[PDB]
């Protein structure tokens, strides 16, 4: 039974070498070049990016009394909701449906980091809009997360009623409308709560995941949920162990329950369609609304706005 | 303008890195070369004694 | 300090690596040209 | 037989573990290779221009298609 | 004679998985050196645009 | 002491040199070959 | 910091490029000594191993580490 | 339908070789703009005198 | 669906030719005039034609062939 001889196994490893090394030296060249790159940023990022904020006259409390007060186009205004609240910067959309619409998220191209921590959520980070072409207005909106402290107040106002837009990255979009919409504040951790839901996208904050089922479906309902960043965790996980966070390191700040059929404030994937080795953490941390286009699906654009509500 | 003197820290870059490295075949050779007359002197005293009778 | 100086040295060597690296790819990219050209010969 | 299958065993194991090892930094350098491309986005919001960049994913793919291939037998 | 390189050529393939694994603790060197790097370029993407 | 001395003997490292050598002649006999086969072809 | 960068590796290649003809004669040296005494012990062992030695090639590649420092 | 997965092929060298021809002409080209430029050099100087 | 992909080469080649065939006619005279001068540096010249006819003969054709392709 000396048949037990292998040639063959010593003239097909070079195959397992020719292969594994074409890997390992492909590797190096990738590190060649995200190397560079990293350096090359490092460079650009010594100066600045600059706008000229030019602000209009009129002011106003939110963006439904400025469109009110004569302010017709789209840009940003400045507003103050409260004569003890310090007045600030926004954008307003005086174009879908019937303007007054006060913005308080948006994303379009990535330019702005949003996996950021508890503080700088409650205050609020990003551009609220920059210069373009010949002009002096700043007639087109940055990406930015108004804030907590802000969308809070903004929202114990009255009754506040609140549209989500987004798109994906073959130019469909669709609305996602929530006739009510309202935010504690930081003593009562910021919890969202929302009713009256209507539009193409789909009911995900109330209703959760569109592809999961009974108790699947109710952890996915950010309604109701307190608000979590990956420095501060108030998700539905009393699993006490930090390894079961919502919210983990480079991961947005949202309303997480355990944990997501949605998350706007997630990583900005190119492209569209992401996958398990591509995140962080193996997670679905992007930009994700489920009810729509899945689980493994970042979007292209994807904005939220607000506006109060007199019966219409 | 400066295109042409931008490839020219990016050429002597390689440049500098073959020459720190010819100087490292070089540096192992004299070192191989010492190696290897060190075991010449064991094929001396090998050759010494004249054919068995 | 009596060691650390001629250890640090000897990282040389991903010199070398990338010696072999710049060698490998000078290689592989004329084994590409080659076989297209075999082909092409016999078309 | 015991000088040669001492070594088709002692230099597969070495082998079928490295592909296995080599595997893994492949994965964690594509997390990378997107991470990057990412953070390197959110600074046009920042900096004086951005570095105009992709990832050529295509390739990431194709050779993990292989090692995928290669794992047959031992 | 077929005893004779069948443990020559595998000294070729001893020194060849040596040498492979000595990419890759190289790589994973370069990585963790890439990394901190990243961590700098974060550093000075936060602040917002200059108005 | 008690480690330093070991881990620097790994470091005198030649398969990295030879790994390059066992490259450098394989690619310029790859040359040889290719400028044969362009001449090939040519004609 | 080009003519300073430049004339400083020129500087490198004859500090060793000379260090390259040190060793290609070395090895000639020695590549010689050997066939001697390899020979040598032709009178003391079983055999001597049938070995030819070159020199059209350690004078071909020494006609050229020449004719390379013409030019500065 | 049979040949007509086999014409593709018959019509498919005439690619290959079509786009062969053109790449050493291209090359052919870039040799014969050497050898030019070394005759610019060559008619500079004026009759001499 | 492999007679389709045939086209997308079978073009990219024909506008890669006329690309050609242009430079072709671009040396043919930077080539008619440099040999040209000549005539005042080198004691013979060298005497020649050129023949356009035949590459607005042969431009006639290539584009009064390129139809249309596959999209109605």
């Amino acid at each position: 039974h000396q048949l037990y001889i292998d040639e063959t196994v010593n003239s097909n490893i070079p195959t397992n070498l020719r292969v594994l090394r074409s890997i390992l030296e492909n590797l190096r060249s990738k590190i060649q070049k995200l190397e560079s790159d990293v350096s090359a940023q490092m460079e650009y990022c010594r100066t600045p990016c600059t706008v000229s904020c030019n602000i209009p006259v009129v002011s106003g409390k939110e963006c439904e009394e400025i469109i009110r007060k004569g302010g017709e186009t789209s840009e940003m205004y400045l507003i103050q909701p409260d004569s003890s609240v310090k007045p600030y910067r926004v954008y307003c959309d005086m174009n879908t449906e019937n303007g007054g619409w006060t913005v308080i998220q948006n994303r379009q191209d990535g330019s702005v980091d949003f996996g950021r921590k508890w503080d700088p959520y409650k205050q609020g980070f990003g551009n609220v809009a920059t210069n373009t072409d010949g002009k002096n207005y700043c007639g087109l909106p940055g990406e930015y997360w108004l804030g907590n402290d802000k969308i809070s107040q903004l929202t114990r106002m009255g009754p506040t009623e609140l549209l989500i837009e987004m798109e994906d990255w073959k130019g469909d979009k669709v609305k996602a409308h929530y006739g009510g919409f309202t935010v504690q504040n930081e003593a009562n951790k910021y919890q969202i709560s929302v009713n009256k839901y209507r539009g193409t996208a789909g009911n995900a904050l109330m209703d959760g995941a569109s592809q999961l089922m009974g108790e699947n479906r109710t952890m996915t309902i950010h309604n109701g949920m307190f608000f979590s960043t990956y420095d501060r965790d108030n998700d539905g996980w009393l699993t006490s162990d930090p390894r079961k966070q919502c919210s983990k390191e480079d991961g947005g700040g949202w309303w997480y329950n355990r944990c997501h059929a949605a998350n706007p404030n997630g990583r900005y994937y190119w492209g569209g369609q992401y996958t398990w080795d591509m995140a962080k953490h193996g997670t679905d941390d992007g930009v994700v609304w489920m009810n729509w286009k899945g689980s493994w699906y970042s979007m292209r654009k994807m904005s939220m706005k607000i506006r109060p509500f007199f019966p219409q | 303008m400066l295109e042409e003197i931008m490839k020219y820290e990016a050429s002597i870059l390689t440049h500098d890195s073959s020459i720190r490295y010819l100087q490292e075949i070089y540096n192992s050779n004299n070192q191989k070369i010492v190696n290897l007359k060190e075991k010449v002197a064991q094929l001396e005293a090998q050759c010494q004694e004249p054919c068995k009778d | 300090r009596l060691e650390k100086e001629l250890e640090e040295k000897k990282e040389a060597l991903e010199l070398a690596i990338d010696q072999a690296s710049r060698d490998y790819h000078r290689a592989t990219a004329l084994e590409k040209e080659l076989e297209e050209k075999k082909k092409a010969l016999e078309l | 037989i015991e000088v040669l299958k001492r070594k088709v065993i002692e230099k597969v194991q070495h082998i079928q573990l490295l592909q296995k090892n080599v595997r893994a930094q492949l994965v964690d350098m594509k997390r990378l290779e997107v991470d990057i491309d990412i953070k390197i986005r959110s600074c046009r919001g920042s900096c004086s221009r951005a570095l105009a960049r992709e990832v050529d994913l295509k390739d990431y793919e194709d050779q993990q298609k292989q090692l995928e291939q290669v794992i047959a037998k031992d």
